[PDB]
């Protein structure tokens, strides 16, 4: 009859790191866009609802919420690019 | 947090006895026994009981109450049934075996007071009962001389009729007395008087024929027959017309002449069918089946009244009244079969239409019917209650020498109350208890006849009591001053009843003490 | 270990149950042991009250829910399904049994060992029983001892005065239906016909047999004295065509033709019984029965001729009546000999208002009579039915059996106390298994206790007395049957207050009750899957 | 959802271990009866395994397969019930490690287990001695052996006297290999009350269906049995069978046909001069009549099981058409024809003072349901005997060989594909072990012991009952249908081959 | 019986399957001439079933298989 | 229908161990025993643990896991607190607890198969313990000179 966690999933196997990865492509695929001289450009109205626009890849990123754990690190390393050197961080 | 223990079997209701059940129970008779203790007597009053289905009911009579009541408690069902055993078996007396059956519970827990073992009280109860059933087989006076004479017949039913409708005591007491002799005859059956009942007036115009009455028209053109004596009669269990196949029967037509000579073909076979009968001096043929188009043309051609009656035991008590006898098929009438009626014309009771079946000397009826005439439909009812009270004491009064008479009043009672403690304080062992308590309860009929006629029961009571201790007539002066005497009008409750109602009433009150533990479960 | 849902009680919890719930039903019906038992009052949820001290009664007449409470009920009811009698003693001894053996469980003793010990006791018993029962002669015409075996067990269910107006109304019954000369007998012949009015003492015996169904039309036969009585059995009504038909008159009247065609296959059939009631007894010295109808028409030339006709009768009544009788039950009327009609003497309808009572009185070999138990409600003529039944099935078994146990629980405080000093130096047991046959032993006292338990003396003080007024006349040789005397509160002798249990009772009782407790105590984990 | 991974197979493993759980305690000389409840109303008492776990719905797949599995086992031979459970547990079970610890593939694991398994039943038959089917007191404590561990053996030998009795009864060898339709040859009637002692097995039916009519024959002595199908009443026309009738006295004409047709039935029957005339339908009125005065007497409305089990304790072949009715379609042996009245309920007796039918008389409609399936239980080792006349070294004896010869080989194997041939071996051994363990004793002690006697010392050496110490089988006896010994193997080993091919479980239709 | 199975029992004993017994227009399933030539047909049991074969027989040539498994979830899939 | 005896305490759920409950928590540990199983060693792994109150969480320790989870099973608490011993009384090892304490318990249910009692088990397991720590006394190969030398250092951790 007893229990060991108290309904709260959790995901393992092979799949796993392979969801992860798909999982990031994703919020990659976002902003491949905003790439190269003649980039494509977004329009994000958050739940906030300050409606912007921009191409500071961190800022696009930023706005995006995004929670996935594995896909949640590309926000990091795309800040931390507009800290140390400012640019790239799209890239 | 309390716990609960020794239960599987499925959410019911155990009362045990040890833990005062048998006096749970008395209280639930004590409740409807005050509704019986006010009902008896010519003081009795009445209730309106309101119907499951709801129909007003107004009755002074016990068994009825009770019926038409939606009673739940076992151990009370248990006394209501001791009261349908006297409305079958006796008709009278039901309120007797209540009063009696709950006063002996009453006068019973005194005694499971004191330490009275059940099975001790049930034993004393018996043994003082079997005693009391002796003594009125000889506290019994006078005993009708069996005359079964029609004024002999009005001393015994006008002290049943009442107290029960006590006002019209003697216009209706007669009015039925009157009913039963043109059916008694010269060297008994309950439902040889038939009665019928329609607003209009007042009972001052209630009647008695000598044959029922009928709603229904005479069908034919026939209207009303002649008032010269005889009437030729014939009854019929078959209908009037082409009889059938009980396996289809369709007509079939293979050439046009079967056709037009169908036609008229059967229309003169009708004719022939009624013709012959006609013949044999008939004239009035009460149809208990159907009746036919054609059939009843011709029939009206020869002055054949109908009278389409399909009440199989209307039809059957309406030949005992003429003499006719029913006849199964159509078509042989023998002039034995037949019978005759003095009158069968139409008269208008109260406004409507309605067919007779009388007759006025010749040809004796062995069914009559009492047509009451009354405003409330209510109260008429009750007054056929009491014609049926009466009736049910005459047909006992017959064979095993029913006409044994003690005094009423409750006069025997008082007698018996001394009486049966004669055996009491004589009888040894703590059983004279339970046999002097037997004896109390009979208190319940004299006391209540005094309480319900506004006397000063405490009054009546001891000197009613000083009053029987040659002289034992002795009853409730039911009007005044003190008691008055039984002989002083001709009324008295016969053995036959007020006996066999001390035995149900001692069954009922036995078996209530005999439970010592009950079981329900939901509904 | 599990899967959802399903529960289960395990282990010593299991058994817990069991026991808990078997000495549970135990206690509730104990208080309708023994003459002086407990009349219980029970109404359902319609409110139909009815009264009872017949454990049997009161058992299938509940609606339990306890799984112990049913292996135990349905193996009590397979009694009164074979014996008759001793629903309630049943109940008790598998309720006592599982608590005595539950002493020893508790205290260590593997149940196997108890259960053991049971079987082995078991024997004993039933070995102990055909040396202490007593063979009474096949000899019936002993009215006199069989009269004991009716109230013996009448008393256990009737309102004392009523058990001596039963008493001979149920032997004589037996009897009346009993084939002497060893052979055997089927009670079904046996009519009970009960009805209502007149309190159940006013019951009455009938060496015939009473039916309900009389002639129903005016100008009938009141009464019939002395006549040939017809056992019919073929349809004396209108009938249809196994095959689908229909009419179709063309003519006027050739309608009235077809209408007389139906009805005479009738008295096609009919005739060849009229002239029956001609060609025998055609000059008055008569009544036919039949078990299917008799339509109106039919009943005219019954009723023509003065020839009661019945309708409809309880089809067994076919074999009853050809014995009250003596006609063969003469199915169809064509092979219809007039030297095959039975014979009553008084035949008479008492008509209790739209009710008719057709009684088959004065026979010459009667071989089947009718117990008319009259009653004023319908709560009374219940178990005053039920009181019969099992004190009928009880006479009636003192002579398939021919032999008789002493009552007031002599059997029982014996094979107690035998089995007791048994072992002590019997040794033809086992080893730890002395435990069970110890318990079985004291089990056993069950019905003396408890029957003195509702008389009222203290069990413990009264089956102390037995225990010492019986080792009296054993000190001193000879031997002596003693009871508990549910009156006084000392010992007595059963045979000589005519005191009887059945011995196929107790032969079924036993091997009973063991059967299941032995069974419930082997009992390790109660179940309660599968949706 | 799904769950695909060891997460797959562990869940299984656990479910079909879980499974065993529940019957352990059922397998054993002083086994415990497990009361089970039934959705239905009523109850089961049994301790016979395949009984309980029928009455016990399951959820996990495995769990289901587990649980059928005592199904097919009680299909071949009628006892070894519960044993195929806990084998077929401990062998998912005994592989759990070297499945996923020791990271063996599935395919490895079932390639091994369906070697070890034949070399395994090799070591059964080895140790298996053949027997004397037709020797009465051989086949008797033989049947005994498998009647004890149950609540029937308080009438042990009672016991398989009725089964003798009833196997060899409904037994015809026939050969052109034995058969034994227990089923549809041994109507067993249980019937409330008496002594378990007061039972036989009659040969003959018993029907309590009673007489057509009151004065009819109780007990032909010699009866002339008739049985047939068609019933005994005017039959009607398969078309549109529609009469139109206008021809007034033509009423009486047809109306009077039916009694003639009812007639001629009965002539047609009457004719081969018969005492006893059953029929599975109906029985008219009228013909009741004419087959009164025909003489003979008649049972209406009787199964078709019960009817053609009279027809091979008669001979009376059962015919249809009468007009076809045969005289070799007679009665001819047959004893009497009793009609005893048992506790207000008429029986009928056909027995002669090929198929019988078992009485079992107990006490309490309960108890007997507990007779019956103990008793199918000893009447089908019987059968199996009858068609395989080899026995095995009971006390869980044969299983422990098996441990042996296997465990010897697997370590003398050697490759990946050991462990999982080791493990069959190391499973083998639970059922001494589950046998002790229900006896008392100590499980570590015994075995060791068992199995170290057993290594040299014979191998028909188990563990006894309600003692609890290793005994010899040949000594105090307790052999098995050898047959049993092959299911319980061949199966178990199945189940596991099977349930380890699973690597993913999903749900929806 | 199955139609499915007769079609082939019948193309394996050589015999015919009847349809109805007519030819031209008489009645008769004509004497062998319908009929198939089988060596032996016999109802072998299997454990609670008990199936009919038809074993051996004229113009044949064909075969049957029978799985025999631990229970129905294997043994449909062996066949499977 | 089915009874229930024996109760009077308010709603509990007591696990017998009668009832094989050794083994219904030896699974418990069992599962998060392959958790830890796969994240000792170089070659091990990462987890990512999502807080109750949401914060991403990776690491290959053990004992962080464990405290970043909503354990239950009291059976396996124990283990659990085990894991807190090594991080807190020595900070490194605290993975190497986890794997031997279940693994234990897992060659330990073969031991209760047989019929070893559980005492006997635990006397045999203490008994085999007291011995382990003898030999690795002595089973040590070399000892840093307590040099406290920066290079001393770098080779230690
Ligand atoms: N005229 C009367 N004067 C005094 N008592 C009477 C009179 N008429 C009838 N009674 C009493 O009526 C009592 C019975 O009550 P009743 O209402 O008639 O109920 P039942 O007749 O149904 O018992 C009898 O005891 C009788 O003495
Ligand atoms: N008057 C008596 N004195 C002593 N024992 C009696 C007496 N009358 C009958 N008994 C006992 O009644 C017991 C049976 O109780 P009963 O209420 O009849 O239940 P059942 O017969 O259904 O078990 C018998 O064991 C018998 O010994
Ligand atoms: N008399 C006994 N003593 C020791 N072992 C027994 C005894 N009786 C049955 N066995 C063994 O126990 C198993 C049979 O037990 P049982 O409870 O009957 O299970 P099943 O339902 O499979 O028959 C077999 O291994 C048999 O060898
Ligand atoms: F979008 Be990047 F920062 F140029
Ligand atoms: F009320 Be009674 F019937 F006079
Ligand atoms: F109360 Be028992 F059935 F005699
Ligand atoms: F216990 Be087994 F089914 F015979
Ligand atoms: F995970 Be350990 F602390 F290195
Ligand atoms: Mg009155
Ligand atoms: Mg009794
Ligand atoms: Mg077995």
């Amino acid at each position: 009859i007893v229990v060991l966690k108290e309904g709260t999933d959790a995901s393992q196997g092979k799949g796993q790191i392979i969801s992860n990865i798909n999982a990031c492509v994703a919020v990659q695929e976002a902003l491949k866009p905003t790439l190269g001289p003649l980039g494509s450009d977004i329009l994000i109205v958050t739940s906030n609802q300050k409606t912007t626009i921009s191409n500071d890849g961190a800022t696009i990123l930023k706005l995006l919420d995004v929670v996935h754990p594995a896909a949640k690190t590309l926000v990091d390393i795309s800040r931390a690019q507009d800290a140390e050197v400012g640019d790239g961080t799209t890239s | 947090q309390n716990p609960n223990a020794g239960l599987f079997k499925q959410g019911y209701n155990s009362y045990s006895n040890a833990d005062g059940q048998i006096i749970k129970s008395i209280a639930a008779i004590r409740e409807l026994h005050q509704m019986c203790l006010t009902s008896m007597g010519p003081c009795g009053r009445n209730k309106i009981i309101v119907n499951h289905l709801g129909k007003i009911i107004i009755t002074n009579d016990a068994a009825t109450m009770l019926r038409e009541l939606d009673i739940v408690h076992p151990a009370v069902k248990v006394l209501v049934m001791a009261t349908e055993q006297q409305k079958i078996d006796m008709g009278d007396g039901t309120n007797l075996v209540m009063i009696l059956a709950g006063e002996l519970l009453n006068v019973s827990e005194k005694l499971i007071s004191m330490g009275l073992s059940a099975v001790e009280i049930i034993q004393g109860y018996n043994m003082a009962r079997k005693f009391t059933l002796k003594e009125l087989d000889e506290m019994v006076v006078g005993e009708i001389t069996d005359k079964n004479d029609k004024n002999e017949l009005l001393k015994m039913i006008k002290p049943v009729i009442s107290s029960k409708k006590y006002g019209s005591e003697d216009i209706l007491s007669e009015l039925v007395s009157e009913a039963v002799s043109h059916v008694l005859p010269v060297a008994f059956n309950v439902d040889s008087i038939r009665v019928v009942k329609i607003m209009g007036g007042s009972l001052s115009n209630s009647t008695v024929i000598k044959g029922m009455v009928f709603n229904r028209e005479p069908e034919g053109h026939v209207k009303s027959l002649s008032e010269d004596k005889k009437h030729k009669v014939a009854v019929f269990t078959c209908p009037l017309d082409i009889a059938n196949t009980e396996t289809k029967g369709t007509v079939l037509l293979h050439n046009a002449q079967e056709m037009l000579d169908f036609s008229k073909g059967e229309e003169k076979q009708i004719d022939a069918m009624m013709k012959e009968i006609a013949d044999m001096g008939v004239e009035c043929i009460v149809a208990g089946a159907g009746v036919g188009e054609l059939a009843l043309h011709y029939l009206n051609r020869y002055g054949i009244l109908v009278l389409k009656v399909p009440s199989k035991f209307e039809l059957r008590r309406l030949c005992r009244v003429c003499g006719a006898t029913p006849l199964p098929r159509l078509g042989a009438p023998t002039p034995e079969e037949l019978g005759l009626v003095e009158t069968v014309k139409t008269m208008e009771i109260g406004g409507d239409r309605v067919t007779v079946f009388k007759q006025e000397q010749g040809e004796i009826s062995r069914t009559s019917t009492i047509i009451l005439r009354g405003a409330t439909q209510n109260n008429l009812d009750d007054i056929e209650r009491a014609i049926d009270d009466g009736v049910a004491a005459v047909k006992g009064l017959m064979k095993p020498s029913g006409g044994k008479l003690l005094p009423g009043a409750g006069a025997t009672e008082i007698e018996l109350i001394s009486r049966i403690t004669k055996y009491g304080e004589r009888t040894p062992g703590l059983l004279q208890l339970a046999i002097k308590q037997f004896a109390v309860a009979f208190e319940v009929v004299p006391r209540t006849l005094a309480e319900t006629a506004g006397l000063d029961v405490n009054e009546v009571l001891p000197n009613l009591y000083a009053a029987h201790n040659d002289h034992l007539y002795k009853g409730v002066d039911i009007d005044d001053e003190g008691v008055k005497d039984i002989r002083e009008e001709n009324i008295y409750d016969m053995l036959a009843t007020k006996k066999f109602a001390i035995n149900v009433a001692t069954e009922a009150a036995t078996t209530v003490l005999s439970i010592d533990q009950i079981i329900m479960a939901k509904k | 270990l599990l899967n959802p849902k399903a529960e289960s009680l395990r282990r010593d919890a299991a058994l817990k149950v069991n026991v808990t719930s078997a000495e549970g039903l135990q206690s509730v019906l104990e208080t309708n042991l023994g003459p002086k038992g407990t009349l219980k009052m029970l109404v359902d949820g319609a409110g139909n009250i009815k009264l009872t001290k017949d454990g049997k009664v009161l058992l299938t007449e509940m609606q339990i829910q306890s799984p112990t409470a049913v292996l135990i009920a349905r193996a009590a009811a397979a009694q009164d399904e074979i014996t008759g009698d001793g629903t309630t003693t049943v109940v008790c001894l598998v309720g006592e049994l599982l608590r005595q053996a539950h002493r020893f469980i508790q205290e260590g003793v593997h149940p196997r060992i108890i259960t053991d010990g049971f079987e082995i006791a078991r024997k004993e018993s039933m070995k102990f029983l055909d040396e202490f029962k007593i063979s009474k002669t096949n000899l019936s015409n002993d009215r006199e001892f069989l009269l004991q075996v009716a109230r013996s067990s009448l008393l256990t269910k009737v309102d004392a005065d009523l058990t001596e107006v039963l008493t001979p109304i149920v032997t004589d019954a037996v009897l009346s239906v009993y084939d002497a000369q060893a052979d055997n007998l089927d009670l079904h012949m046996v009519e009970i016909m009960q009805m209502q009015h007149l309190s159940p003492k006013d019951t009455t015996f009938i060496k015939g047999l009473v039916l309900d169904h009389g002639g129903r039309h005016p100008d009938m036969p009141t009464r019939v004295k002395n006549a040939y009585v017809l056992i019919l059995n073929v349809s004396l009504e209108y009938e249809k065509t196994e095959v689908n038909s229909g009419f179709f008159y063309s003519s006027a009247d050739q309608r009235d033709k077809l209408a007389a065609s139906e009805r005479k296959f009738v008295d096609a059939k009919l005739k060849k019984i009229i002239d029956l009631k001609n060609e025998v007894c055609g000059m008055d010295p008569f009544v036919i029965i039949n078990q299917k109808g008799i339509d109106p028409m039919s009943l005219d030339v019954f009723a023509k001729h003065n020839i009661l006709a019945l309708r409809r009768a309880k089809r067994r009544n076919m074999e009853r009546l050809q014995l009250v009788t003596g006609g063969e039950a003469q199915n169809s009327v064509e092979d219809l000999s007039p030297q095959i009609l039975g014979f009553s003497g008084l035949v008479y309808q008492e008509t209790i208002g739209e009710e008719k009572f057709t009684y088959v009185t004065e026979n010459t070999d009667p071989k089947s009579c009718t117990i008319l138990i009259k009653g004023s409600t319908h709560y009374a003529l219940a178990q005053t039915k039920d009181a019969v039944r099992d004190g009928l099935r009880a006479v009636a078994n003192v002579l398939k059996d021919k032999n008789i146990i002493p009552g007031a629980g002599a059997f029982y405080i014996a094979l107690s106390r035998y089995l007791r000093s048994a072992n002590m130096n019997k040794l033809g047991a086992k080893g730890k298994t002395k435990t069970g046959i110890e318990a079985f032993a004291e089990a056993l006292l069950v019905i003396p206790k408890t029957l003195v338990k509702n008389s009222g003396f203290d069990p413990l003080d009264v089956l102390a007395m037995v225990e010492d007024e019986l080792d009296d006349a054993q000190d001193s040789d000879e031997t002596r049957y003693v009871g508990v005397d549910l009156n006084i509160g000392d010992s007595c002798d059963p045979t000589i207050e005519g005191i009887w249990d059945s011995y196929r009772v107790l032969r079924n009782a036993i091997t009973g009750a063991t059967g299941i407790a032995s069974n419930l105590l082997l009992c390790d984990e109660l179940l309660r899957a599968g949706r | 959802e799904r769950t695909t991974g060891r997460q797959a197979q562990i869940s299984n493993i656990t479910a079909a271990k879980a499974v065993a759980d529940v019957i352990r305690t059922c397998l054993g000389p002083k086994a415990m009866l497990k009361m089970l409840l039934d959705p239905m109303g009523g109850l089961v008492l049994t301790n016979d395994g395949h009984a309980i776990l029928r009455e016990i719905d399951v959820a996990h797949p495995a769990a289901k397969s587990m649980l059928e599995l005592s199904r097919t086992q009680d299909e071949e031979v009628g006892d070894g019930t519960t044993t195929v459970i806990i084998l077929a547990g401990e062998i998912l079970a005994q592989c759990a490690p070297y499945l996923i610890e020791k990271n063996i593939h599935p395919v490895i694991i079932i390639q091994a287990l369906k070697k070890a398994l034949t070399d395994a039943l090799e070591v059964i038959k080895q140790v298996s001695k053949p027997v004397d089917v037709e020797n009465d007191a051989a086949m008797k404590k033989l049947i005994q052996a498998s009647i004890g561990t149950k609540y029937v053996i308080h009438w042990s030998e009672k016991m398989c006297e009725l089964a003798l009795d009833a196997v060899k009864t409904v037994r015809k060898d026939l050969g052109q290999n034995f058969e034994i339709d227990i089923k549809r040859y041994v109507r067993v009637e249980k019937i409330p009350g008496g002594d378990v002692l007061d039972s036989r097995v009659l040969k003959g039916v018993l029907l309590n269906k009673d007489v057509v009519h009151p004065k009819m024959s109780r007990h032909i002595e010699n009866p002339r049995v008739v049985l047939l199908d068609c019933p005994l009443e005017y039959k009607k026309g398969e078309s549109q069978t529609n009469i139109e009738i206008e021809k007034e006295e033509d009423w009486n004409r047809i109306l009077q046909i039916e009694e003639e047709q009812v007639q001629l039935m009965c002539e047609q029957i009457l004719a081969v001069r018969p005492t006893l005339v059953i029929t599975e339908k109906g029985v008219s009125d009228l013909a009741q009549h004419y087959l009164l005065k025909g003489g003979c007497s008649v049972l209406r409305r009787v199964k078709k099981s019960d009817n053609n089990r009279i027809a091979r304790v008669t001979g009376a072949t059962i015919v249809n058409r009468v007009e076809d009715l045969k005289e070799s379609d007679v009665g001819t042996n047959c004893g009497l024809f009793k009609v005893e009245m048992i506790g207000d309920e008429y029986f009928s007796f056909l027995d002669n003072c090929k198929a019988c039918t078992i009485m079992l008389r107990g006490g309490s409609k309960d108890i007997l349901n507990e007779i019956d399936r103990n008793l199918q239980d000893a009447m089908a080792v019987a059968r199996n005997v009858m068609l395989s006349p080899s026995l095995s070294p009971g006390g869980g004896a044969t299983e422990m060989a098996v441990s042996v010869k296997l465990a010897e080989k697997a370590k003398q194997l050697e490759g990946i594909q050991q462990w999982p041939y080791q493990a069959v071996a190391d499973a083998m051994e639970c059922i001494p072990r589950t046998l002790i363990q229900n006896a008392g004793g100590d499980p570590i002690r015994l075995l060791s012991q068992l199995r170290a006697k057993h290594a040299q010392g014979n191998f028909t050496t188990g563990i006894d009952g309600d003692k609890g110490k290793i005994v010899d089988m040949v000594s105090y006896g307790i052999w098995e249908p050898e047959v049993i010994k092959q299911q319980s193997v061949k199966t178990a080993i199945e189940s596991a081959c099977l349930l380890l091919r699973v690597d993913d479980i999903v749900s929806g239709v | 019986c199955k139609k499915e199975d007769l079609r082939r029992i019948a193309r394996a004993t050589g015999a015919t399957l009847v349809s109805s017994m007519s030819n031209l227009e008489g009645e008769e399933t004509f004497e062998s001439s319908y009929l198939g030539l089988c060596d032996e047909v016999v109802q072998a049991k299997f454990s609670d079933d008990e199936c009919i074969l038809i074993k051996g027989t004229s113009k044949h040539s064909s075969s049957s298989i029978i799985l025999r498994g631990a229970n129905d979830y294997s043994l449909d899939e062996m066949e499977r």
